[PDB]
């Protein structure tokens, strides 16, 4: 019974800079492999045999270890680098490790924060749902807070988030706060914190049912 | 190339069973083994077991053998898997790949996603999210359908930057998901800015216009 642990989790690097991630073997193997997968994307071969690389693999990437501990190098990490890294037993039962996920780091950004009140079409037929978007903003991190006429709310809530913008390199994230109309008529003020390292203040959006 | 074509995306009902297959083209397939992995919504990759071109000259994940069974089809270079008994712990996606000659799975199929559900199809209600200032952002609701996905779209297109749509989450059963787009306050309400969304599975395209007001 070997188990394959990966380390580390979660890492980021900056473009241009070495990384290293490791898969640890409870016993000893003979051959590690290692895959890349990108988001919505089936698994592709990297690295085989320990040090092989496979066809449409970059010299940037290097592989090393024996025994029990075995790694991954990018001499320079790249934008198109990030994506989640799996090592694999060579032989049965081809055990797959937990997998580690690379980011691209840039620098920090705010995230531009958007509050929707319910359309009038979903209002019509009875319902109530009230979005908010936390756009474009750097480290992952962050932390959403609903209010409702001042008090704090924290069920009826549905987040969502989307991987690194392969443009900017940055993350967003949607709250949803659902209502029946009644719920919703019953309060007048709407308000979305967040909370985000670039800031020692939350960014609030906010709207009054009735105005605006 | 070496090529692995797989099946469409299926939806199944509990305790019901399904089979997928894996086509292979532009070489020998009996020269080659086939092997299946299972990858549930947001976790790890799981081996579940290979075929060497015998219906029955078979290797499983212990994990694996009373819940998938695999097959080849010589005549037609495919393999197939048939998962019995399913429930909502078989749903994920599936890959077939190929064990290449340098020992490691060379080439992968795209995958197959299963989804294990009584939910019925039922197509998206789409709502338009409104706003306010300077580069301004402007939303569209993609409420309550099964199954997934659905496909987001603004303008026909025509808006591409500057999008960004959410994975859909699940509740009561349902997805719902949504989209946001920014554009400049000089663009909007100016000028019409509309979200289509497709639902295959339920055969259904909505246009949603922007209106102003909240």
């Amino acid at each position: 019974d070997i188990v394959l642990t990966q380390s580390p989790d979660i890492t980021a690097a900056s473009l241009g800079q070495k990384v290293t991630i490791t898969c640890s073997a409870s016993s000893s193997v003979s051959y590690m492999h290692w895959y890349q997968q990108k988001s919505g994307t089936s698994p592709k071969p990297w690295i085989f045999e320990i040090s092989k690389l496979a066809s449409g693999v970059p010299a940037r990437f290097s592989g090393s270890g024996s025994g029990t501990s075995y790694s991954l190098t990018i001499s320079s990490m790249e934008a198109e680098d990030a994506a989640i890294y799996y090592c694999q037993q060579w032989n049965y039962p081809f055990t797959f490790g937990g997998g580690t996920k690379l980011e691209i780091k840039r620098a920090d950004a705010a995230p531009t924060v958007s509050i929707f009140p319910p359309s009038s079409e979903q209002l019509t037929s009875g319902g109530a749902s009230v979005v908010c978007f936390l756009n474009n903003f750097y480290p992952k991190d962050i932390n959403v807070k609903w209010k409702i006429d001042g008090s704090e709310r924290q069920n009826g809530v549905l987040n969502s988030w989307t991987d690194q913008d392969s443009k900017d390199s940055t993350y967003s994230m949607s709250s949803t706060l659902t209502l029946t109309k009644d719920e919703y008529e019953r309060h007048n003020s709407y308000t979305c914190e967040a909370t985000h390292k670039t800031s020692t203040s939350p960014i609030v959006k906010s709207f009054n049912r009735n105005e605006c | 190339g070496v090529k692995l074509q797989q099946s469409g995306p299926e939806v199944v009902k509990p305790g019901a069973s399904v089979k997928i297959s894996c086509k292979a083209s532009g070489y020998s397939f009996t020269n080659f083994y086939i092997h299946w992995v299972k990858q549930r919504p947001g976790q790890g990759l799981e081996w579940i077991g290979w075929i060497f071109h015998g219906s029955d000259n078979t290797e499983y994940n212990e994990k694996f053998k009373d819940k998938a069974t695999l097959t080849a089809d010589t005549s037609s270079s495919t393999a197939y898997m048939q998962l019995s008994s399913l429930t909502s712990e078989d749903s994920a996606v599936y890959f077939c790949a190929r064990w290449g000659p340098h020992w490691y799975f060379d080439v992968w199929g795209q995958g197959t996603t299963v989804t294990v559900s009584s939910a019925k199809t039922t197509p998206p209600s789409v709502y338009p999210l409104a706003p306010g200032n300077s580069m301004v952002t402007l939303g569209c609701l993609v409420k309550g359908y099964f199954p997934e996905p659905v496909t987001v779209t603004w303008n026909s297109g025509s808006l591409s930057s500057g999008v960004h749509t959410f994975p859909a989450v699940l509740q009561s059963d349902l997805y719902t998901l949504s989209s946001s787009v920014t554009v400049p306050s000089s663009t909007w309400p100016s000028e019409t800015v509309t979200c289509n969304v497709a639902h295959p599975a339920s055969s259904t395209k909505v246009d949603k216009k922007i209106a102003a007001a909240g």
